[PDB]
């Protein structure tokens, strides 16, 4: 037979900035958001779910300086925690 | 040790892995057998543009992200300097890849110039917009268009401006 | 002196449905999303942060039926966990 | 016991409250003294519309939400049957309320008809749109326009359609 499913579900978008605003990039060091995300994934993928890791990446941007940006999570439809379980 | 497949990504011990399945029960996305599973990732990066300035340093982002997603166990597809039409075609194709059926999750990564409305294709200018909307990516990856990835996390990452403003206000300390 | 602050930060939006789609309402029992949210807040505000509560509300919608909808979290810029600590 | 100020909301014990400050350190939003704090909430509900059908049952939502937000410790302001212009004025006014200075958080709740673009005001029709955008709410509550609520969680809740589709696809079981 046929069963009904949600058309949109289990999504998470992580943007580099809040709407209306810029995201920065160093010419030899790449983008700040990307670099910060790699750093944080490398360090937190083992223990936290992706939602939490994104929150932590946001938290590292808390104190602004010469160049400011605030990463934003969008259109979340995750019904469960996504753990990467690196090494598994 | 960081010479292994996971590289600089910190490993999750079996003690910690089963203690995570204790804090939350069946509220965690199921993970497939490491043996059989065919995990896919896709990075689209625009560095060379027709009119708008060159994204010097995007290579370090491609390197970094590709290596990271591979560490997490994904087969990283890298695509470069595409139009909004070209990106749709590639997103359409990624949505049709058979490996998703034997996968548990996916990662989409977009790195390009961006405006308030969306992500810039290689041929973008103010007179002739070449823009991929956030809406388009989700639409193309949902249950209607990507049934293989039903009930499975799809992680979209976007590196881009979302407008021109610096995103700051002043206040007295 | 003057210090720089992020223009947009510490936000969370919780919508009743995914974009393009409808949200339901019973004429004597009110809206499903609202009712489900009250239920879940009443039961989980003491232990989980609001982000998690929203995920759980989403999880209760997982299995669809005659009327389907998937609540969506939008524009998240929370840098910290928000606990309500009810009774405090 | 549920006759207290928190009603049907389950209380958080002091043992559990300090065990939460152990799982995560200074990664939790600071909470003000129960004695002095002046928490504000705001519910805008549209039930009576000029052209579009009546939202029978919205009263149970107003009742439920108001009681819940009060339980959590907020002084609930309830506004009804407003135009998009009227909602802006009220959102502008809520953003100017002095109590936010002595508050730690806020809750905004909107319950109305909705379309893809935003939330419907009382005078909405297809020929003459009366729509409040999600963008407007955030803009009006940010650090530039609502400096009292800087570094403090702002929770927006929206009950509304976001289009006409049922949001479902079929699949073989």
């Amino acid at each position: 037979a046929i069963k009904k499913a949600h058309i949109e579900k289990d999504f998470i978008a992580f943007c580099s900035s809040t709407p209306d605003n810029v995201s920065w990039r160093h010419p030899t060091m790449g983008s700040v958001f990307i670099g910060r995300l790699i750093e944080h994934m490398q360090e937190y993928a083992c223990s936290c779910d992706v939602e939490e890791i994104f929150r932590k990446v946001r938290f590292s941007f808390e104190q602004p300086d010469g160049r400011a940006q605030m990463p934003t999570t969008e259109r979340v439809t995750l019904t469960r925690c996504f753990y990467l379980f690196p090494g598994h | 040790t960081s010479s292994g497949s996971e590289g600089n990504v910190k490993l999750c011990s079996l003690e910690e892995a089963q203690r995570i399945w204790k804090q939350k029960s069946a509220e965690i996305y199921p993970i497939m057998d490491k043996s059989s599973r065919t995990r896919l990732a896709l990075i689209i990066c625009n560095e060379e543009f027709d009119s708008i300035p060159r994204r010097t340093g995007a290579e370090v982002d491609i390197t970094g992200m590709t290596m990271l997603l591979q560490n997490l166990g994904y087969s990283v597809d890298v695509k470069k300097n595409l139009t909004a039409s070209d990106m749709t075609t590639e997103l359409e194709a990624f949505a049709h890849r058979p490996e998703h059926k034997t996968s548990d999750s996916t990662f989409l990564v977009f790195m390009s110039h961006g405006i308030r409305e969306g992500i810039c294709g290689k041929k973008h200018s103010e007179q002739v917009p070449d823009i991929l909307q956030l809406n388009a990516i989700f639409n193309m990856l949902n249950t209607k268009n990507c049934p293989s990835l039903k009930d499975k996390p799809k992680v979209i990452i976007i590196q881009a401006c979302r407008g021109d403003s610096p995103g700051v206000v002043w206040f007295k300390d």
